């Protein structure tokens, strides 16, 4: 019973900013995926069991992760914004001895210039 | 005085099943890991089945599905309920055991292996 | 030195009185039964857990191996290097020590396999050589270790922890949660635990003494 709550969502200009949140006993990994349209789902970011954050190429240098373990949310602030971001961006979570994925519905990110 | 003792090896015609046993004997103060292992002729000891001491159970690739572990905390016997046996399941079954001695005074465990079971399909 | 503690205590008592002075690629071992404070004491070094009394000081980033093995929705590779630079050499190395050649060759799609859902659920060992690896292969100055043959074969074990903890990382600085006198016989320096007190402290020539 993961129950994922994603929030944050939008429609910016390029160069723009979004924060993304996600709510959610033992955590393994809590993260972030996304699906642009035809394309199938790729990691952006996860943060580990010691806060260890990992980061994707394209999102390098331009994303952080920052997770509450004292309220079980992770915050995706995602900075310098172009158009290839454009994607529904999933939270994940790892969880149990036998590390079960459970995902959230997803929320919708445009980058776009209108 | 700690040993591993095997049963249920032999001979048996394929598509037939088996049931092998391991024991252990002797001053136990706790056991943690047990598994069953197999020897080809000629080729290298390879693991058939592992259980943890609350009884998680990895398999081989080549028994899934087929064979079976279980293990009694209480007696430290550890069986592979070896269902359905292929031709080229024929080999020197082994018993692995992580042995704390009641001599031991840390909680801190040791490799034991048993006399190897022949098993011909 | 890479990592210390002195006079340490935690409350979630979980670890009472923990003292250890480690050295730079020094192995450490820390040992007890199931609820001693092994899973917790790491916790302490990675910041996750607070103590109430005493200070750790150490120097360098630290890589942890999860207890339970967890895979990330991707490729098996991805389940390695991800977020860490690939380093074609570096990478090889993990595959060959982390017992995962074979494991990966028997597919179809090799280290490229996507193990997410509809995909290829991957045995409770080889989700362990995985973890292993995702560890191994991060550059970090300190690596803990927790119980990461505690669903392998003591076959396998035996050949990830001697090409692997007593040679891949034989200059990085260690600490691996065992309770196998075998590995014990290889450490630096050996912690023991019973609900949270140091029972043991030293080397494996103070413990081969008792
Ligand atoms: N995530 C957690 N939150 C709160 N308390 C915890 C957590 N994990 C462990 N504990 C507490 O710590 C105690 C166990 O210590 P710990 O898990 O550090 O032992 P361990 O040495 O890792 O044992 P094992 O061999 O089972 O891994 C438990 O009784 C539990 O109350």
């Amino acid at each position: 019973q993961v129950q994922l709550q994603e929030s944050g969502g939008g429609l910016v200009q390029p160069g723009g900013s979004l924060r993304l949140s996600c709510a959610a006993s033992s955590i393994n990994a809590m993260g972030w995926y996304r699906q642009a349209p035809g394309k199938q789902r790729e990691p952006v970011a996860i943060s580990s069991s010691g806060g260890d954050t990992r980061y994707a190429e394209p999102v390098k240098g331009r994303f952080t992760i920052s997770r509450d373990n004292a309220q079980n949310k992770v915050y995706l602030q995602m900075n310098s914004l172009k158009p290839e971001d454009t994607a529904v961006y999933y939270c994940w979570l790892n969880w149990g001895r036998t590390s079960v994925n459970s995902w959230g519905q997803g929320t919708q990110v445009t980058v776009s210039s209108a | 005085q700690v040993q591993l003792q095997e049963s249920g090896g032999g001979l048996v015609q394929a598509g037939s099943s088996l049931r092998l046993a391991c024991a252990a004997t002797g001053s136990i103060r706790s056991i943690n890991n047990m598994g069953w292992y197999r020897q080809a002729p000629g080729k290298q000891r390879g693991m058939v089945a592992i259980i943890t001491r609350v009884g998680n159970t990895d398999y081989a690739d080549s028994v899934k599905g087929r064979f079976t572990i279980s293990r009694d905390n209480a007696k430290n016997t550890v069986y592979l309920q070896m269902n359905s046996l292929k031709p080229e399941d024929t080999a020197t079954y082994y018993c692995h055991a992580e042995i704390t001695e009641q001599s031991r005074p840390f909680y801190l465990t040791d490799d034991y292996w048993g006399q190897g079971t022949q098993v011909t399909v | 030195t890479e990592v210390v503690m002195e006079n340490v205590t935690a409350f979630w008592p979980v670890l009472k009185d923990i003292n250890f002075k480690i050295e730079r690629g020094q192995l450490l071992a820390v040992a007890g039964s199931t609820g001693a404070g092994k899973t917790s004491l790491l916790m302490m070094i990675m910041g996750e857990l607070e103590p109430s009394e005493g200070k750790i000081k150490h120097s360098g980033r630290i890589s942890f191996c999860s207890q339970f093995s967890w895979i990330m929705p991707g490729t098996i590779k991805e389940n390695i290097i991800f977020g860490v630079s690939y380093d074609e050499y570096r990478y090889r190395s993990v595959i060959k020590a982390c017992q995962l050649e074979e494991d990966i060759s028997k597919f179809a799609e090799k280290d490229n396999i996507v193990l997410g859902e509809g995909g290829i659920t991957l045995s409770g060992g080889q989700r362990a050589r995985i973890s292993l690896a995702r560890a191994v292969y991060k550059d970090a100055d300190l690596y803990l270790l927790d119980s990461p043959f505690g669903y392998l074969d003591v076959l396998t074990e035996k050949e990830i922890f001697e090409s692997c903890v007593c040679k891949l990382m034989a200059n990085k600085t260690r600490i691996l949660v065992t309770s196998k006198m075998e590995h014990l016989k290889k450490a630096d320096k050996i912690l023991i635990l019973h609900e949270g007190s140091s029972y043991f402290y030293g080397t494996f020539s103070e413990l081969q003494n008792l």
